[PDB]
C-alpha cells in the first residue's frame, strides 16, 4: 500500500515525503529510504467485524497477559460498529 | 503482621537522643538544633566557626570516638541566604554509631579546614570547592580535583545549567581540541512531574 | 555591611595581591610559550593576561577580589607545571569562535537575539 | 568472627630435617617448579574458546538488545502513543509525536530512538502496557556511520517484522515472571 | 526559499545556514579547510570523492550528525556529476592538480571538469558556483598549468554566467605545497634558485583567510558575478621568503644561481615518478613567476576577511621541520623578512 | 594480461595482512573495558584473529574507544590517536563513546568520540556483549577487506 | 590402546564431509573439522549441526551459505545471517529447533531475511517521520 510521490520518492504510512525541491533528499542519494510496506490502516480494515451476543463485549489482545488492558465496549449503536480503543478490532451484535 | 513496614528498633533512638543532648551541653558555644530522625540517625548543626572544636572533640573524646570521616558532602539550597550546607558524616568503630555534623556557608563565607583533624577530608575538601565554590581556610593544596583544568564554573551549584556552557570538539583549522558554546542537537526535556496533591500531610507548611 | 573578611582588610590591601598575582603572570608568559610549544609570541601572550584582568576591573567587594586572586593562583599553578596542555592554554585566545557582532542591525539580520 | 590470614601460629621449632626442607625449597626452586606444574596441566585441557561466527555464545530469553516495535496478530500496530516509555527512559532516548491516524485510532507519527543515547536498560518494555516496544536478542547491529543508530519508526517496525518469530517466543517464555 | 534552508541558531554545529554545498576538492589541501568552515557553522556539505574511503575519513569530523554526505564519481564519466550537484545551492569547485597523470592532463583537470561541473550545475538549478583559479592565470604565460586555468576560467564563465572566480595567490598552510616545499630543500645540501630568487615576488595567503573568503562568498548578496584575488599582504621577495623559511626552520641557507633551463630539466626528471612527484617542470615555473598587483580587483578586504601575515602563522607549519636543539625556539628570534613593492 | 588485474591482487594482499594483524590499544576508559577484557578472555579469544593488545599507540593499528570520553580526557584521546601510524582505525564501543550515552546531557562529557576522532565502526550497546564487540571487530576486518587503495592508485 | 581410538576418530572427521573437496570447504572456511548430527537447514542454505558430547557453547554451530542475496559470502561470513527462527536455537535459548517446533506464522513477518548492511547500498538512512508543522503563505499568482 505504498504510493510513490510525483518526485519518485516513496510515501510512508504517516503520509510523509520530501518535495522535489527539498535539499534533505540528498541523504537518500546512493542509498534508500526504507519504508515499512505493511501499513496499519489497510491491514486492520481487512479483518472481519466480529458478531457477539451481548451488548457489552470484552476485548484483549487475545492471549490475556500478552494482549492489551481489559476494556469493555458498548454495542447499542446500530448505525456504527463499536471499536476497541487499543487494537482496531470491531464488534457488532445480532 | 506488617511485612511491608520496616521493623522499628526503638532502643537505638533513645541512645542517640541521649548522646545528642550530651554533646549539646558539652559544647554549647557552637551546637545548634541537634535532632534525631525516624531512621535512627543523629544530626548536629554547628556554627561554621566551630567546625574544628566539634570535629576535634568528637574524635578524641573517650565517649565519642568518631575517628573515621565517612564523607564531607555539600547541599546547595538557594532558598536560604547561607546556601551551602556542608555535611560531615562520621563513624566510630568503637560504639558502632554514625553521627552527622552540619554547618552552613556561602560563596563569600569560607569555612575552616579539617585536614588537621581528619586527613580524609583533604580530597573531599577540594571536591566541595571544585563543585560548589566554598573556599576553605588553611588547606595545604586546594585545587580543582574533578572538573577540567579550564572550567570557569562550579558545576553542582543549582544555578549551573546541566548541559554546561561549553562543549569540546576537534578542529583542523587549529589542529587541536577547541571549545565552543554548547548547541545541543536535542534539548534536554524537562519533565514537569510534580503532582498537585499533598502526598505527605505530616510535612504540611501552613501559609 | 558587617561581613567577615577573607585575606583582605580593605580593597587597597586586596589590590596589592592582584598586583602580586599580575607580576607572577607577566614573569610567566615567556616560560609557557617555550616550555609548551605555543604558536603565539610572548608580546601578544602578555596582552591576553592583561585583557583577562580588565575583564574583572569593575569589582569592588574585598571578599570577591580575594576569591578572584585565589582562583588566579590556582590557574597559575596549573600553568607553572604543565598540568594543563596546549589545548587548555590556547582556550583563552578564542581562535575559532566567530566574533559575535554588536550592531543591532547585524543582530536583527541573523537570529532572534536581543 | 574473624580469621587470621598471615599470622604464624607457633615458631622457634626447627631441626635439621625442617631446616633442610627449607634449604631444599629455597635452594632448588621447589615452589617455583610447583607453579610450572599447574600451567603444564592447563596446556593439556580443552580450551574454552568457541568459534564466534559459527558457534555463538549462550544467551537467555530476557536478553536486552536491539529494539523492535511489535504488532498484533491482525497486523495493527501495538503502540498507542501513551508516551510513558519516554517518561521512564533515563536517557531521553525516545521521542514521540503522535497524532490521530484519520481512522480514529491513537497511533504514533514519530517513534525515533537514539541507540547512541539508549543504555539498554529495559525500562521501556516493562512500562509499555501493550508490549508495543520490546528488545529482541539482536546484539549484532554495529554500523559504519553514526546515523544508522538513530532509529526511527520505520526501522523499529522493520525490527519487528523480522524478529517476531523470535520475540514472540521470548515473551511467551518469560511473561509469567513479569 | 524552502523552510528547511532558512538559517537558524546562533551559528555553529547543530545549526542551519542554508549553504547546502557540493565541494569537489574536499579530499585535497584547500578543501579540508573549506569544508571545516562550512561544517563549523550549520551547512550540509555534499563531498563528492573518488579517493579511498580512508582518505576521506579525516573529513568525518567538522560537521554535526548528517551534515556530510559522501558520494562517488568519476570525472571522465558524466551523470555522476549531476547526481551530486542536483539538490545543492552552491557548488564549490576546487579540482586541481599540479602534475599530469596517465589518464588526466591539465586540460582534463582545469578546463574539462569545471565545464562539466558548471554545465551540470546551471541545468541543475544552483544559485551560485564558486571557482578557484590562480592569480597568475594570464593566457600569455609560460606554465602549462597557468595557461590551462586561463581557458578554464573563461570557459566556466561562458557556460555558467554569474560565477564567482576566486584567484588566490600561492596558498600556504599546514599540509601545503609552498612552505612545506622550500623547507624540504634541506635534503639537498643547498636551495637552488633562479637569479638567486631576485626579480621574483610572491604574495602568500593563508588558507583560513582563503576559506573564510570562499565561505563568505556563498552568503554576501553581491559578489555574484565578480572576480576576486585573495593575495594577502606583505609581498616578499623569493630570496627573502625562502631565507625566512630557513630562519624559522633553523637549518642553513646556501642559495646559488641556477639557469631556469637546467632547473626545469632537473625538475622534469622528478616528474617521471609514478607517485606524487617532488617537483615538475610546471611547478618550477609557478614558483618563479612574479605575482601581479591586486589593484584592479576587490580582494579580501572587500569581502569581510582580514588577511593574516605570514610571520604570525609560519611557526605552525615549519615547527615539524626543526630538529631538537631548535624545536623550542620562538618567533622572536627570526628577524622577519623584508617586504618589497617591486 | 591487463596491468589492473595484478594491482588488485597486491591490493588484496596488503589488505589481508592488515586484517589478520589488527592490534588494538590497551585504552579502556571505563565500564565497557570490562567487556573489552572478556573479549580477550578464554571464551572469545582475540588471538584467534591475530588480534593482540599493545600499550604503545606507536604499535597499535586500531583504537577501541571504550568508555565515556570526558572533557578532561578529550585532549589526551586525540593525542593518542595522532600517534598511531597510518593506516589507523577507530572502533567506538558503547553508548557513552558512540554518542553521549547515559551522560549525553552532562556538563563534562563530549557527546560521542566522533566529535574528537573519526570513527570507522560503531558498536551499540551498554555494555556491548563480548560478541557484539567481536562482531564489530570482524565487521572492521571486512572494511579493510574492501579498501581499493592500490586500485585507485592505478587510476590516478 | 586408546591412542588408536582417538586416531580413529580423527579419520572420521577428516573423511566425513563427502570427500577431500568437502573437507577443504569447511577447514579453511570455518576452521572446524568436527562432525555432528544435522538438525536442519534454512531456505537460504545455512546448515545447523549439534554434537551433544562436546561442552556447552560448542555443541551447536552453523556452516553458513556461500550465497545469500547475491552477496558471494564464501569468505565474508558474518554472524548476522542466522534467520530469527534459528537465532533462538543457535544461541541456546531453547532445546527445540524450529524443524520440530515451527514458529507461529503471520502475514507480515519477513520471508527473506536481510543480513546487516553498513556500507553496501540498500542502507538505512534516518529521517524525520512527521509532516510539516507550519504552513507558509502562498501569494496570489496575479498582480494585486
Ligand atoms: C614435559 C616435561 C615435564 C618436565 C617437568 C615439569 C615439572 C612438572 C611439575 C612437577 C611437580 O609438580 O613438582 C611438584 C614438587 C613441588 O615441591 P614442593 O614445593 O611441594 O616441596 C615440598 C617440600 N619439599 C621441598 C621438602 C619437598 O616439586 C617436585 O616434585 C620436584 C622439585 C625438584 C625439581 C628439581 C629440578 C631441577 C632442574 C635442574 C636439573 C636439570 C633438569 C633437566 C633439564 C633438561
Ligand atoms: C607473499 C607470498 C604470499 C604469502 C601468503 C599470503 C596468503 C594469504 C592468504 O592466505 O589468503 C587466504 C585468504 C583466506 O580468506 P580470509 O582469511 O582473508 O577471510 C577471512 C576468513 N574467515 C572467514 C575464515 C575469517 O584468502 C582471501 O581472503 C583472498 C585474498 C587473498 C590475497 C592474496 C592473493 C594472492
Ligand atoms: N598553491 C595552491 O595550493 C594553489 C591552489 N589553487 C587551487 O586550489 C585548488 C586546490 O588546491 P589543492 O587542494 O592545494 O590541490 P590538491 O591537489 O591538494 O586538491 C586536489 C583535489 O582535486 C581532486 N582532483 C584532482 N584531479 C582530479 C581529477 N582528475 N578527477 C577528480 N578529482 C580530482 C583531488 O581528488 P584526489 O584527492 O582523489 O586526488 C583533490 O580532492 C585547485 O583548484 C588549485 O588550482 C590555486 C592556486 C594555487
Ligand atoms: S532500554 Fe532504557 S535507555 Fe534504552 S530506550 Fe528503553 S528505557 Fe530508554
Ligand atoms: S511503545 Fe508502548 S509505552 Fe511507548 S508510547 Fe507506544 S504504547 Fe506507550
Ligand atoms: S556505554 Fe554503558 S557500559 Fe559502556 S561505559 Fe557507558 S555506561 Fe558503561
Ligand atoms: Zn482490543
Amino acid at each position: 500500500g505504498v504510493q510513490v510521490s510525483p518526485s519518485g520518492e516513496k510515501i510512508t504510512h504517516t503520509g510523509q515525503v520530501y518535495d522535489e525541491k527539498d535539499y534533505r533528499r540528498v541523504r537518500f542519494v546512493d542509498r534508500q529510504k526504507e519504508v515499512n510496506e505493511n501499513f496499519a490502516i489497510d491491514l486492520i480494515a481487512q479483518q472481519p467485524v466480529n458478531e457477539v451476543e451481548h451488548r457489552i463485549i470484552a476485548c484483549d489482545g487475545g492471549g490475556g497477559a500478552l494482549g492489551h488492558p481489559k476494556v469493555y465496549i458498548n454495542l447499542d449503536k446500530e448505525t456504527k460498529t463499536g471499536t476497541c480503543g487499543y487494537c482496531g478490532l470491531q464488534f457488532k451484535q445480532h | 503482621k506488617r511485612p511491608t513496614v520496616r521493623p522499628r528498633s526503638d532502643v537505638t533512638h533513645k541512645q542517640l537522643s541521649a548522646f545528642g543532648e550530651y554533646v549539646a551541653e558539652i559544647l554549647p558555644k557552637y551546637v545548634q538544633q541537634v535532632q534525631v530522625s525516624c531512621l535512627d540517625e543523629l544530626e548536629i548543626c554547628i556554627h561554621p566557626d566551630g567546625v574544628i572544636p566539634t570535629l576535634t572533640f568528637l574524635r578524641d573524646h573517650t565517649n565519642a570516638q568518631f575517628k573515621s570521616l565517612a564523607d564531607l558532602t555539600a547541599v546547595d539550597v538557594p532558598t536560604r541566604q547561607n546556601r551551602f550546607e556542608i555535611v560531615y558524616n562520621l563513624l566510630s568503630l568503637r560504639f558502632n554509631s554514625r553521627i552527622r555534623v552540619k554547618t552552613y556557608a556561602d560563596e563569600l563565607t569560607p569555612i575552616d579546614s579539617i585536614v588537621s583533624v581528619h586527613i580524609a577530608a583533604n580530597w573531599y575538601e577540594r571536591e566541595v570547592w571544585d563543585m560548589f565554590g566554598v573556599f576553605f581556610f588553611n588547606h595545604p593544596d586546594l585545587r580543582r580535583i574533578l572538573t577540567d583544568y579550564g572550567f570557569e564554573g562550579h558545576p553542582f551549584r543549582k544555578d549551573f545549567p546541566l548541559t554546561g556552557y561549553v562543549e569540546l570538539r576537534y578542529d583542523d583549522e587549529v589542529k587541536r581540541v577547541v571549545a565552543e558554546p554548547v548547541e545541543l542537537a536535542q534539548e534536554f526535556r524537562k519533565f514537569d512531574l510534580n503532582s498537585p496533591w499533598e502526598a505527605f500531610p505530616a510535612y504540611r507548611q501552613p501559609p | 555591611t558587617s561581613v567577615k573578611p577573607i585575606f583582605s582588610r580593605d580593597l587597597n590591601e586586596a589590590k596589592r595581591r592582584v598586583r602580586e598575582l599580575y607580576r607572577a603572570w607577566y614573569r610567566e608568559v615567556p616560560n609557557t610559550v617555550h616550555l609548551m610549544q605555543l604558536d603565539i609570541t610572548v608580546k601578544q601572550g602578555r596582552d591576553k593576561v592583561r585583557e583577562m584582568f580588565m575583564k574583572n576591573a569593575h569589582v569592588t567587594d574585598p571578599r570577591v577580589v580575594d576569591l578572584l586572586v585565589i582562583k588566579g593562583k590556582m590557574e597559575l599553578q596549573e600553568t607553572i607545571k604543565v598540568w594543563k596542555q596546549r589545548t587548555h592554554v590556547m582556550r583563552f585566545f578564542h581562535e575559532t569562535e566567530t566574533p559575535r557582532p554588536k550592531d543591532f542591525l547585524s543582530k536583527f539580520y541573523m537570529g532572534h537575539d536581543p | 568472627t574473624y580469621k587470621y590470614v598471615n599470622k604464624k601460629e607457633q615458631e622457634s621449632e626447627v631441626d635439621m630435617k625442617s631446616a633442610t626442607d627449607n634449604a631444599a625449597r629455597i635452594l632448588m626452586w621447589t615452589e617455583l617448579i610447583r607453579g610450572l606444574g599447574m600451567t603444564l596441566s592447563y596446556l593439556f585441557r580443552e580450551p574454552a574458546t568457541i568459534n564466534y561466527p559459527f558457534e555463538k555464545g549462550p544467551l537467555s530469553p530476557r536478553f536486552r538488545g536491539e529494539h523492535a516495535l511489535r504488532r498484533y496478530p491482525s497486523g495493527e500496530e501495538r503502540c498507542i502513543a501513551c508516551k510513558l516509555c519516554e517518561a521512564i527512559c533515563p536517557a531521553q532516548a525516545i521521542t514521540i509525536e503522535a497524532e490521530p491516524r484519520a481512522d480514529g485510532s491513537r497511533r504514533t507519527t514519530r517513534y525515533d530512538i537514539d541507540m547512541t543515547k539508549c543504555i539498554y536498560c529495559g525500562f521501556c518494555q516493562e512500562a509499555c502496557p501493550v508490549d508495543a516496544i520490546v528488545e529482541g536478542p539482536n546484539f549484532e547491529f554495529s554500523t559504519e556511520t553514526h546515523e544508522e543508530l538513530l532509529y526511527n519508526k520505520e526501522k523499529l517496525l522493520n525490527n519487528g517484522d523480522k524478529w517476531e518469530a523470535e520475540i514472540a517466543a521470548n515473551i511467551q517464555a518469560d511473561y509469567l515472571y513479569r | 526559499l524552502h523552510h528547511a534552508v532558512i538559517p537558524h541558531g546562533k551559528g555553529g554545529r547543530s545549526s542551519v545556514s542554508g549553504v547546502v554545498a557540493t565541494v569537489f576538492g574536499a579530499t585535497g589541501f584547500l578543501g579540508r579547510y573549506v569544508v571545516n568552515h562550512l561544517g563549523r557553522m550549520g551547512s550540509q556539505v555534499i563531498i563528492p570523492y573518488r579517493c579511498d574511503v580512508y582518505d576521506i575519513m579525516h573529513l568525518r569530523l567538522m560537521g554535526d550528525l548528517g551534515q556530510l554526505t559522501f558520494l562517488e564519481w568519476d570525472a571522465r564519466d558524466k551523470d555522476s556529476i549531476r547526481k551530486a550537484v542536483q539538490h545543492s545551492n552552491v557548488v564549490i569547485n576546487l579540482i586541481g592538480r599540479e602534475w599530469e597523470t596517465r589518464n588526466f592532463d591539465f586540460e582534463d583537470v582545469f578546463v574539462n571538469i569545471p565545464r562539466a561541473i558548471a554545465q551540470a550545475s546551471k541545468e541543475a538549478g544552483v544559485e551560485r558556483f564558486i571557482h578557484v583559479s590562480h592569480l597568475n592565470a594570464s593566457m600569455k604565460s609560460s606554465s602549462k598549468s597557468l595557461r590551462s586555468k586561463a581557458v578554464g576560467e573563461k570557459e566556466v564563465r561562458s557556460v555558467f554566467p554569474e560565477a564567482i572566480i576566486i584567484r588566490p595567490s600561492d596558498i600556504f598552510g599546514r599540509e601545503d605545497r609552498f612552505l612545506n616545499h622550500f623547507a624540504n630543500y634541506r635534503w639537498f645540501l643547498a636551495v637552488p634558485l633562479v637569479s638567486l630568487g631576485f626579480k621574483t615576488v610572491k604574495q602568500p595567503v593563508y588558507v583560513a583567510d582563503v576559506s573564510k573568503g570562499i565561505v563568505n562568498a556563498t552568503k554576501d548578496p553581491d559578489a555574484v558575478g565578480k572576480t576576486f584575488a585573495f593575495t594577502g599582504p606583505n609581498r616578499y621577495l623569493l630570496f627573502h621568503l625562502v631565507k625566512y623559511i630557513f630562519g624559522m626552520t633553523h637549518r642553513t641557507f646556501i642559495p646559488y644561481p641556477l639557469p631556469l633551463f637546467v632547473y626545469s630539466w632537473i625538475g622534469k626528471l622528478f616528474g617521471l615518478s609514478p607517485f606524487e612527484p617532488w617537483t615538475t617542470k610546471d611547478k618550477v615555473e609557478r614558483i618563479h613567476i612574479s605575482d601581479v598587483m591586486p589593484t584592479d580587483l576587490p580582494g579580501l578586504e572587500d569581502l569581510g576577511v582580514q588577511p593574516t601575515p605570514l610571520e604570525l602563522k609560519s611557526i605552525e607549519v615549519l615547527r615539524r621541520h626543526r630538529t631538537y636543539r631548535w624545536l623550542s625556539s620562538e618567533i622572536e628570534e627570526t628577524k622577519p623578512a623584508k617586504t618589497v613593492n617591486y | 594480461s591487463r596491468a589492473e588485474y595484478v594491482v588488485t591482487k597486491l591490493d588484496d594482499l596488503i589488505n589481508w595482512a592488515r586484517r589478520s594483524s589488527l592490534w588494538p590499544m590497551t585504552f579502556g576508559l571505563a565500564c565497557c573495558a570490562v567487556e573489552m577484557m572478556h573479549m580477550a578472555a578464554p571464551r572469545y579469544d582475540m588471538d584467534r584473529f591475530g588480534v593482540v593488545f599493545r600499550a604503545s599507540p606507536r604499535q597499535a593499528d586500531v583504537m577501541i574507544v571504550a568508555g565515556t570520553l570526558t572533557n578532561k580526557m578529550a585532549p589526551a584521546l586525540r593525542k593518542v590517536y595522532d600517534q598511531m601510524p597510518e593506516p589507523r582505525y577507530v572502533v567506538s564501543m558503547g553508548s557513552c563513546a558512540n554518542g553521549g550515552g547515559y551522560y549525553h546531557y552532562s556538563y563534562s562529557v563530549v557527546r560521542g568520540c566522533d566529535r574528537i576522532v573519526p570513527v570507522d565502526i560503531y558498536v551499540p550497546g551498554c555494555p556491548p556483549t563480548a560478541e557484539a564487540l567481536l562482531y564489530g571487530i570482524l565487521q572492521l576486518q571486512r572494511k579493510i577487506k574492501r579498501e581499493q587503495k592500490l586500485k585507485i592508485w592505478y587510476r590516478r | 590402546m586408546e591412542l588408536v581410538e582417538v586416531l580413529k576418530r580423527g579419520v572420521q572427521q577428516v573423511t566425513g564431509h563427502g570427500g577431500l573437496r568437502g573437507l577443504l570447504r569447511v577447514f579453511f572456511r570455518a576452521n572446524d573439522i568436527r562432525i555432528g548430527t544435522l538438525v536442519g537447514e534454512d531456505k537460504y542454505g545455512n546448515k545447523y549441526y549439534e554434537d551433544n558430547k562436546q561442552f556447552f557453547g560448542r555443541h551447536r554451530w552453523v556452516i553458513y551459505t556461500t550465497e545469500m542475496n547475491g552477496k558471494n559470502t564464501f569468505w565474508d561470513v558474518d554472524g548476522s545471517m542466522v534467520p530469527p527462527e534459528w537465532h533462538r536455537w543457535l544461541h541456546c535459548m531453547t532445546d527445540d529447533p524450529p524443524t520440530t517446533n515451527p514458529p507461529t506464522a503471520r502475514k507480515f513477518i519477513w520471508t527473506n531475511h536481510k543480513f546487516n548492511v553498513s556500507a553496501t547500498p540498500e542502507q538505512y538512512v534516518p529521517y524525520s517521520t512527521t509532516r510539516k508543522k507550519i504552513h507558509e503563505w502562498v501569494p496570489p499568482s496575479t498582480p494585486y
